[PDB]
């Protein structure tokens, strides 16, 4: 018998034992997340410990089937996922060390707090304290104090630990046969040995960089519009030709520009469409919301929720009985058991979230027939892209009319649509240069292309250059400003937010194409289109068994990340922004700073 | 007088593991197949070589009742010309099968919080079962070229695995009870007849 057919026998035994053990951990974790008690903490950790230990042994066993000898790529993929080594390549002194660095950085961040310089008793945490300032304050000096205190008090602590983290992480990556920790993260996109669908880790840097080049016109025009509006709100503080000060962007980092809407709304007299009141008038509850989401998926040819979904989900806060963890989450426990955990409220926001979350469930259900280790999004950006396109369709006025939350005699005017697209872009478009630039700095730091005595120098050079944002006060190399953001100090890769964003509009454009939608892309509702449902499903059911380049090609007819659908969605805003900026500078000079 | 004891089969408290499926001979009795067939109880009722509706009009030499538990999504394998772990390694129906496959969801009886693990199935076997063969052996299955003795255990496997039935599982993973009725037609006197043909 060949090594391949030995490997398939080993995988048969792995799958049967894995599915039941993962399920028990999923149950314990469910019980904690829906009923917080010390006892359920213990169960959850016991079951998670057993699961982890089982995966460690199976990884050891799978090491005996060398990939060379496997032709079947469905088998190679499962074995690949099992024989990954991660931190086990490290010595146990180094491995224990890096875990300490990780846990210290995480606790330094979540416990970081800053105090009034005058009163050492009035102190704030990032959440809710500082965030609330950075989201609502119109006072330049107070926004500045919160922006600077966070980075000097938490960031300076993180700086020595992050330098050590880079060394160890890079060592791990090399011992796993990657060039460095960044190359390690780009592995999520790698495809080898599938002719005409391969994709190298380095190609991600170039495809991100080439697609960013095409977003620059739209970004620059958004920037110039926001900049002019911000000069009104902060009169003496902003140059019409320079970068935006980093502390005026509506959150602690400028990750999104969402909270600039109040300062930049194009047509302040036109209220946005919010069906919350209508839902309350019509006596909707959480059940009705999720029934409506279920109707939406069936209308495109997808299955109903399972009987178990309705019996086992937690769709409302249990309140006086139990304490629950209320983050909306779509759970795939295995063994046909799909659930949603959500403390639903009767709002338009939660109506849209339910569609999002139920889209995760649809993905999960469609690829349950794949072998255990292949039940996942085709890469790290797919799941959230599937969830987001569900909100798009479900929030359009066309859709809300159809379900009786907008009156049959309601009409969208030019100005409301521009308000909507502007708001959309502050969140969606504004984060793209932020996300690209941050990850580029990390990729370069991991590659050793930025020496330690230039970390903050190059960080703020790239902020000014790529993002159009300038530090309000100078920062030397005792700062570690990138680590002042959760994802950096907590060791999560970041380019996923860029790739997923482009994916979601690629998906929507193709699905709306299939539904024969007419008019601007941002107005499309795919409901009642089984041609769109089938196109989605052809990708959903793949899970992780195919190259993500192929899974993408199933939906959109091409193999590449592509920003044109995003630009299409925003075209009415682009042209409008171009008209607004006709008497403005478009672009920025890196030379200006608030402290020069 | 001598109505066939289907209640002993269908309403039996214990059901066998599929690899060790249970057989009951049905002889010398009248059978109202239409009482079963018109039941809200059953989720599968498929007959082969015989019409389900005209069953009460037929006679047979002997009738056999095979019964066992499997997963919901494995019921499709209890049919002629199927393949899969159950059909190949546990219970195999012949291509010329004459009889009915009957199945019903037993989640309420055969699941348990924390999981019921008392039902087993053969996962590995050197070759496929011939139709109506039963294999209850427990030899170590050797997948590699090295042997399975007492020091070498690599690429060796125990052949039976337990189902794990928790009540929260999806329908395809829940336990289903199965009764396969074999209607055998020898050159011999009938012993099992529908109500319509009761005067033998
Ligand atoms: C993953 O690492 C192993 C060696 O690391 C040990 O085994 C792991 C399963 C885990 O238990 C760690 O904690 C251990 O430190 C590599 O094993 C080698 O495999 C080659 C064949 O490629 C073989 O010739 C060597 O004898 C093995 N070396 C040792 C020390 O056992 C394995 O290849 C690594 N996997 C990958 C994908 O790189
Ligand atoms: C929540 O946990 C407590 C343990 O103190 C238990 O008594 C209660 O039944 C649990 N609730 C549910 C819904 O399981
Ligand atoms: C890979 O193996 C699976 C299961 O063993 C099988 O269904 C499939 O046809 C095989 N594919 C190839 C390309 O060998
Ligand atoms: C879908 O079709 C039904 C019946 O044809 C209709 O009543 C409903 O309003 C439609 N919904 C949408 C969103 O088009
Ligand atoms: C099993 O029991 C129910 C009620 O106890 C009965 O109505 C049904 O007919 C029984 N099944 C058979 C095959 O006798
Ligand atoms: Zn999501």
């Amino acid at each position: 018998s060949t090594i391949e057919e030995q490997a398939k026998t080993f995988l048969d035994k792995f799958n049967h034992e894995a599915e039941d053990l993962f399920y028990q951990s999923s149950l314990a974790s469910w019980n904690y997340n829906t009923n917080i008690t010390e006892e359920n903490v213990q169960n959850m950790n016991n079951a998670g410990d057993k699961w982890s230990a089982f995966l460690k042994e199976q990884s050891t066993l799978a090491q005996m089937y060398p990939l060379q000898e496997i032709q079947n790529l469905t088998v190679k993929l499962q074995l690949q996922a099992l024989q990954q080594n991660g931190s086990s390549v490290l010595s146990e002194d180094k491995s224990k060390r890096l875990n300490t660095i990780l846990n210290t950085m995480s606790t330094i961040y979540s416990t970081g707090k800053v105090c009034n310089p005058d009163n050492p008793q009035e102190c704030l945490l990032l959440e809710p304290g500082l965030n609330e300032i950075m989201a609502n304050s119109l006072d330049y000096n107070e926004r500045l104090w919160a922006w600077e205190s966070w980075r000097s008090e938490v960031g300076k602590q993180l700086r020595p630990l992050y330098e050590e983290y880079v060394v160890l992480k890079n060592e791990m990556a090399r011992a796993n046969h990657y060039e460095d920790y960044g190359d390690y993260w780009r592995g999520d996109y790698e495809v080898n040995g599938v002719d005409g669908y391969d994709y190298s880790r380095g190609q991600l840097i170039e495809d991100v960089e080439h697609t960013f080049e095409e977003i620059k016109p739209l970004y620059e025009h958004l920037h110039a519009y926001v900049r002019a509006k911000l000069m009104n709100a902060y009169p003496s503080y902003i140059s019409p030709i320079g970068c935006l000060p980093a502390h005026l962007l509506g959150d602690m980092w400028g990750r999104f520009w969402t909270n600039l809407y109040s300062l930049t709304v194009p047509f302040g007299q036109k209220p946005n469409i919010d069906v919350t009141d209508a839902m309350v008038d019509q006596a909707w509850d959480a059940q009705r919301i999720f029934k409506e989401a279920e109707k939406f998926f069936v209308s495109v040819g997808l299955p109903n929720m399972t009987q178990g979904f309705w019996e086992n989900s937690m769709l409302t806060d249990p309140g006086n009985v139990q304490k629950a963890v209320c983050h909306p989450t779509a759970w795939d426990l295995g063994k046909g058991d799909f659930r949603i955990l959500m403390c639903t409220k009767v709002t338009m926001d939660d109506f849209l979230t339910a569609h999002h979350e139920m889209g995760h469930i649809q993905y999960d259900m469609a690829y349950a027939a794949q072998p255990f280790l292949l039940r996942n999004g085709a890469n790290e950006g797919f799941h959230e892209a599937v969830g987001e396109i569900m909100s798009l369709s479900a929030a359009t006025p066309k859709h809300l009319k159809s379900i009786g939350l907008l009156s049959p005699d309601f009409q969208e005017d030019n100005e409301t649509e521009i308000n909507f697209l502007l708001k959309q872009a502050l969140t969606i478009v504004g984060t793209l240069p932020f996300t690209y630039m941050l990850e580029k700095w990390r990729w370069m730091v991991f590659k050793g292309e930025i020496p330690k005595d230039q970390w903050m120098k190059k960080w703020w050079e790239m902020k000014r250059e790529i993002v159009g944002v300038v530090e309000p006060v100078p920062h030397d190399e005792t700062y570690c400003d990138p680590a002042s953001l959760f994802h950096v100090s907590n060791d999560y890769s970041f380019i996923r937010y860029y790739t997923r964003t482009l994916y979601q509009f690629q998906f929507q454009e193709a699905l709306c194409q299939a539904a024969k939608h007419e008019g601007p892309l941002h107005k499309c509702d795919i409901s009642n289109s089984t041609e769109a449902g089938q196109k989605l499903f052809n990708m959903l059911r793949l899970g992780k068994s195919e190259p993500w380049t192929l899974a993408l090609e199933n939906v959109v007819g091409a193999k590449n990340m592509n920003v044109r659908p995003l630009l299409n969605y925003f075209e009415p805003l682009f042209t409008w922004l171009k008209d607004q900026n006709k008497n403005s500078f478009v672009g920025w000079s890196t030379d200006w700073s608030p402290y020069a | 007088t001598n109505l066939c004891p289907f209640g002993e089969v269908f309403n039996a408290t214990r059901f066998a593991s599929v690899y060790a499926w249970n057989r009951k001979r049905i002889s010398n009795c009248v059978a109202d197949y239409s009482v079963l067939y018109n039941s809200a109880s059953f989720s599968t009722f498929k007959c082969y070589g015989v019409s389900p509706t005209k069953l009460n009009d037929l006679c047979f030499t002997n009738v056999y009742a095979d019964s066992f538990v499997i997963r919901g999504d494995e019921v499709r394998q209890i049919a002629p010309g199927q393949t899969g772990k159950i059909a190949d390694y546990n219970y195999k129906l012949p291509d010329d099968f004459t009889g009915c496959v009957i199945a019903w969801n037993s989640n309420n009886l055969d699941s348990k919080v924390g999981g019921n693990y008392n039902y087993l199935y053969r996962l590995f076997r050197k070759s496929n079962l011939k139709p109506f063969e039963r294999d209850i052996s427990t030899e170590i299955y050797q997948a590699g070229s090295t042997p399975c003795n007492g020091v070498e255990r690599f690429n060796c496997y125990f052949p039976l695995q337990s189902y794990g039935f928790q009540p929260t599982n999806g329908v395809g993973y829940q336990p289903y009870r199965v009764v396969v009725l074999s209607f055998e037609l020898l050159h011999a006197p009938a012993t099992v007849c529908g109500p319509k043909k009761s005067e033998n």
